[PDB]
């Protein structure tokens, strides 16, 4: 059978993939790092807890300026805060709620929501008259819509529910590349420091590190048991982390292709719902299910420290681009900025 | 009196936080401002112009009993109440505003589960658990056997047994509550951590397909055999089926999904496999008896319909002993099939213009189970079968557990969310729409809340050191003797919303209809139904009719002696309603006719309830007649002291009027709590204001009955509202228009963080 | 059927692309991160603790 032979002929090159892997496995990165000296105890302390949302938080998204962060309620209002007054500097209702992204572009010009209603919506910020309009409501996905990124002010990335990721130009309103290459919903993405290439996340344990500019999948991780729920890239856009529901964060290379490092802990059985790194990458910060953070040695594995400080789950973690601080925002409507 | 003062602590923060016009706003002493405090002149005052207290030492005796019992507290705390223009902040809104803190009602964990009720096979329940990464998963399940026909697969983390909360247990004692359930054989409801969506990786035998696959767009499994290795895999019945080896057939219909299968491309009409057909519900089943009288895997994933969605809950009680509890919403099982069971026994009563087109919306409503809840239609589609079901139906219980062989002391209660009845598109149809529309959420509120009681859980006199059982047991012969009374308060603006009011004035024909229903309940137990209990048969005519509840052997044993014989039980129905919001730019005729409307039906429900307080009255009365008394005279004194402030709310005497706010909403569920009623919450969608209600009330039982600390009676109805369940009733309609009511209380609204 | 056909053809050549990528050893890979992390560790505040006046959340002015 001609369905049978090419499916035995995928086998094949999985079975290929797989000892080419092996073959590359040369070592691990406990056996290379071992040596370097231990990071500790980090004792970050909550510097401002910003306290206005009347349901969880959902996505938060830090600027460029590494001063105000996008936040996302589920009740459906968008808070823009100031992590240094710790100000509102606005809030934007939505016309629909349970919104799961948000996303705070590079020109800080423009926050995009989006939520199970399959729709991102575009908010600009600077406009003339002041108010936050809705600019363009990007449609066009039938699942969920469940991270959005900007490349620029005219290109975002929208993971979906229906097992795909759009790349969205804002001035026509439309996709210019579509990347349909996931079984299962869609549940996070990550753009690199390069800004051509992606790592996406799906419910099958699937990392696909995609190219934005060809349009297709250059690469695919497993190693997860469960959904994949957060994946963020390393500094230097060489490596990404991925955080599942089975209580592991592993760091997968984009250049040796297979999973680098494990981070579980036997006490931790909770599913990671953020990851991100430091700026140095030598801290792999998670927001896990059991109210916490914990801050990973991200070369040793060693659970460098733990924040605990929330009543519900950690919906939302985030590093500035300036490494300063970190907003981890939780479902119990705060965002405590760690530093 | 000083052991009432807690049940009245609640009622009056209840009552001061629930009007309009606040007496606790924030007040300015020695130029240093405090938030939401309270002089003691204008609190002994408003209790006197009240009627709580009827003298000003009496007021100041009341309060002293709170200062000393935890509920309000002096602003500088050098002084004990006094008749004065001093400042006495509650503890709840201390500990909300946060001005040594420790926080006692945190939030332990979110769940999704469902509930798998298992009867007790010979040698155990039918599986095993096993404690796998520091939780209690299952170890094995059994093959053939009736756990797994309820559905339990191997590795599921299970969460409850029998309404107790295990995964905050160690594994011995969770396996010693296993044991001890079996050899006291209660049949077993427990949750599991299902997700919503599951990749059943099912084999695929060459012969014969063990499973049916029903439905439209999407397909469900109708039936699946007892035993199976599509049991074994996972496929339980009901399942609605998405994609099947990764094509997409969510809109695809049946054949597109058998077709898939290798046994199906050989034979087609004949490849069922003789096998112990279970099913999704009891309409199901009996008609499909009313009928009939190396290994290629299909790795398919489906959509697990009829989950639960769960928050626990833990704080230490008032007596210092540690307790906890999960509040699920529930899309009530029985829904779809209830309503076409009521269409079709209107069809029945009517046989002709009407009865082709029921027994169509009949075949329609056992069509599929899509959804499983009726959205609010965003469309005016033409007259279906979905418009006679409750939109926005939903079940929220709260289980709670507190200890006291283990002692423990379970309890269960039922609050129905619902959206008014609404026929958005001849009046006979219409009557009979809202009709059905009401009389589903009645049968599913009672059906809970009787399995909750025959489980021996429910308590609706837990201030008294009562334990469940004999709690639960007097309220089935109470229910028995006096009847089952409908509290169903509507949150809608009859003033406000054109919609709204005629949805009131259409609930208010359909009560003073509906009244006259009756549940005889009977016994008939049928294992080859997938999890439900109680299976419904609903005969009669427009207006008498009976809703008969075949229950299990167990639920049957416990159930009081007069209705075993298949006596009647008449349903009598209460609709008090009051706008969450307040009235500004105060309208014209048009819309104080319907203000005086809403007056109206609240009266006549509080003529009802009394009516029904007087029979309970005499039952009780009956009861002691044939330690007793001294024990009865605590709750009938609380409860009339509810009966006037009712009365009070409802018909104000002239001079002081609305000056009790929208404290009706607090009070009425009070009143019907302490009663033994089911309590229906409705408004027009069913989300916001519902929710609202929903908080309110049960983090008010959780302060009267289970003995929350007061310091935590608000941060227990905000946590519950913004960071527990009943959000994901928003987010699976999120196509509504509907916010939450601004110009509403201060306890009936959202808490902004300090 | 032809869906089926399709789906199947479009994940062989996906798989055939993603085996004729090329790829790195892991210890060059992990050489690499460490080195990163040895470059950039005194420029990372949350490793590394930054003075209060110096973090624009403890007592710097901004």
């Amino acid at each position: 059978s001609e369905l049978d032979q090419l499916r035995q002929e995928a086998e094949q090159l999985k079975n290929q993939i797989r000892d080419a892997r092996k073959a590359c496995a040369d070592a691990t990165l406990s056996q290379i790092t071992n040596n370097i000296d231990p990071v500790g105890r980090i004792q970050m302390r909550t510097r401002r807890t910003l306290r206005g949302h009347l349901a969880k938080i959902y996505a938060m998204h830090w600027g460029t300026d590494s001063r105000l962060l996008v936040s996302a309620s589920q009740d459906g209002k968008l808070i823009i805060w100031d992590s240094y007054t710790t100000n509102k500097v606005h809030a934007i209702p939505l016309r629909s709620s349970w919104v799961m992204t948000c996303a705070y572009a590079p020109s800080g010009n423009y926050v995009a929501c989006g939520g199970l209603d399959n729709i991102c919506s575009i908010y600009n910020l600077k406009t003339r008259e002041g108010n936050v309009r809705v600019s363009r409501e990007l449609a066009g996905h039938t699942g969920y819509l469940s991270c959005c990124r900007f490349l620029d002010d005219n290109q975002i990335v929208t993971s979906s529910g229906d097992t795909t990721c759009a790349l969205w130009d804002i001035e026509t309103g439309q996709q210019t590349t579509t990347f349909t290459g996931h079984t299962g919903d869609v549940m996070s993405l990550s753009l690199a420091p390069d800004t051509r290439l992606f790592v996406s996340g799906a419910c099958d344990a699937s990392a696909k590190l995609w190219d934005v500019r060809e349009g297709m999948c250059r690469q695919t991780f497993t190693g997860h048991e469960s959904d994949i729920n957060a994946i963020c890239f390393f500094p230097n856009g060489n490596a990404f982390a991925t955080g599942s529901d089975d209580a592991t964060c592993r760091l997968f290379d984009l250049r040796a292709d297979q999973e680098l490092m494990t981070y579980s802990h036997d006490n931790i059985i909770c599913g990671i719902t953020s990851v991100s790194f430091s700026k140095s990458g030598r801290l792999l910060l998670a927001g896990y299910d059991d109210f916490n953070c914990n801050v990973w040695d991200a070369l040793k594995a060693d659970r460098a420290g733990v924040l605990a400080g929330h009543d519900n789950r950690v919906s939302c973690l985030g590093v500035t681009d300036d490494g300063m601080a970190v907003a981890t925002g939780s479902w119990d409507s705060f965002l405590k900025i760690w530093n | 009196e000083l052991e009432d003062i807690m049940s009245k602590g609640v009622r009056l923060y209840c009552r001061l936080h629930s009007l309009y016009t606040p007496v606790i706003k924030d007040r300015d002493y020695h130029l240093k401002t405090y938030k939401s405090v309270l002089p003691g002149s204008k609190l002994v005052d408003w209790l006197l112009a009240q009627g709580d207290c009827q003298t000003r030492e009496e007021a100041v005796a009341l309060g002293v009993g709170l200062c000393n019992n935890g509920f309000m507290h002096h602003v500088l705390e050098k002084s004990e109440f006094r008749d004065e223009s001093q400042y006495f902040r509650f503890h709840a809104d201390e500990e909300m505003e946060g001005t040594q803190l420790r926080n006692d009602f945190k939030l332990v964990e979110n769940i999704l589960a469902k509930r798998l009720l298992i009867l007790p096979q010979e040698e155990d329940y039918g599986f095993d658990i096993e404690e796998k990464n520091k939780a209690v998963v299952v170890k094995s399940v059994q093959r053939g056997s009736l756990a797994e026909v309820a559905g339990l697969q191997v590795g599921r983390k299970i969460y409850s047994i029998n309404e107790d909360l295990v995964f905050l247990r160690p594994f011995s004692e969770v396996e010693s509550i296993l044991n001890q359930s079996f050899c006291s054989r209660r049949p077993l409801r427990l949750l599991v951590a299902t997700k919503a969506k599951e990749i059943i990786k099912i084999p695929d035998q060459p012969d014969t397909l063990c499973f049916q696959i029903r439905g439209a767009a999407p397909p469900y499994v109708y039936a699946v055999g007892r035993g199976s290795e599509a049991m074994a895999a996972g496929l339980c019945a009901g399942q609605c089926i998405l994609k099947v080896n990764g094509s997409n057939v969510m809109n695809d219909g049946a054949p597109e999904v058998l077709e898939h299968f290798q046994a199906f491309r050989s034979r087609r009409e004949e490849a069922l496999g003789l096998y112990q057909w279970i099913y999704h519900t009891h309409e199901d089943a009996q008609e499909a008896r009313a009928s009939q009288e190396d290994s290629p895997m299909v790795t398919l994933t489906v959509d697990n319909v009829h989950l639960e969605h769960g928050v626990v809950y833990e704080y230490v009680s008032t007596a210092g002993v540690r307790c906890h509890v999960l509040e699920k919403i529930v899309e009530p099982r029985g829904c779809f099939g209830l309503t076409a069971k009521i269409l079709e026994a209107f069809a029945a009563n009517d046989s002709g213009q009407r009865i082709a087109c029921y027994q169509e919306f009949a075949a329609q409503l056992k069509s599929r189970v899509s959804p499983p809840f009726k959205q609010a239609p965003l469309e005016p589609h033409p007259l279906c079968g979905l418009d006679f079901c409750p939109t926005n139906c939903h079940i929220n219980l709260m289980e709670v557990s507190y200890p006291k062989l283990n002692p423990m002391s379970y309890t269960q209660h039922c609050i129905t969310t619902m959206a008014a009845p609404s026929w958005k598109c001849e009046l006979q149809l219409r009557r009979d729409a809202i009709f059905c529309q009401a009389l589903v959420a009645a049968v599913c509120t009672f059906s809970e809340q009787l399995l909750a009681a025959l489980g021996y859980r429910y308590n609706n006199n837990g201030e008294y050191e009562e334990s469940s059982r004999d709690a639960s047991r007097k309220w089935l012969e109470q229910v028995a003797a006096t009847g089952v009374l409908l509290h169903c308060q509507s949150l809608l603006s009859p003033a406000t919303v054109k919609e709204e009011r005629t949805m009131l004035e259409d609930i208010w024909v359909t009560l003073s209809e509906l009244d006259n229903v009756t549940f005889s309940f009977k016994q008939l137990d049928e294992n080859y139904v997938a999890n439900t209990n109680v299976f419904y048969h609903i005969e009669g005519s427009r207006q008498a009719l009976k809703v008969i509840f075949y229950l299990d052997s167990y639920h049957f044993s416990k159930l009081p002696s007069r209705l075993e014989g298949g006596a009647s039980l008449r349903l009598h129905t209460a609709l008090f309603t009051k706008v969450l919001e307040n009235v500004e730019g105060l309208p014209s005729p048009g819309s104080q006719a319907a203000e005086d409307l809403q007056q109206d039906i609240n009266a006549q429900s509080l003529e009802k309830v009394q009516q029904y307080y007087r029979k309970l009255r005499a039952f009780y009365l009956e009861r002691s007649n044939l330690v007793k008394i001294d024990q009865l005279i605590r709750p009938i004194n609380a409860l009339d002291e509810l009966c006037r402030l009712m009365k009070s709310f409802v018909h104000p005497k002239p001079g002081a009027a609305g000056s009790v706010g929208a404290g009706l909403i607090p009070i009425s569920s009070e009143l019907c709590y302490r009663l033994g009623a089911c309590q229906m919450v409705m408004c027009g969608t069913g989300m916001q204001r519902s929710t609202l209600s929903v908080s309110l009330e049960q983090a008010a039982i959780l302060a009267r009955s289970h003995g929350l600390l007061p310091k935590c009676i608000m941060q227990a109805t905000d946590i519950m509202r913004k960071q527990g369940p009943r959000v994901e009733i928003l987010a699976k309609n999120l196509r509504v228009k509907d916010q939450m009511p601004q110009g509403a209380p201060r306890l009936y609204r959202l808490c902004q963080p300090p | 059927n032809t869906a089926s056909i399709a789906q199947a053809r479009k994940l062989v050549e996906q798989l055939k692309m993603e085996a004729n990528i090329d790829r790195i050893k892991v210890s060059k890979a992990a050489a690499d991160l460490m080195a990163y992390c040895e470059a950039h560790a005194k420029e990372d505040p949350l490793l590394t603790p930054v003075p209060a006046s110096e973090n624009p959340f403890r007592e710097k002015k901004f």
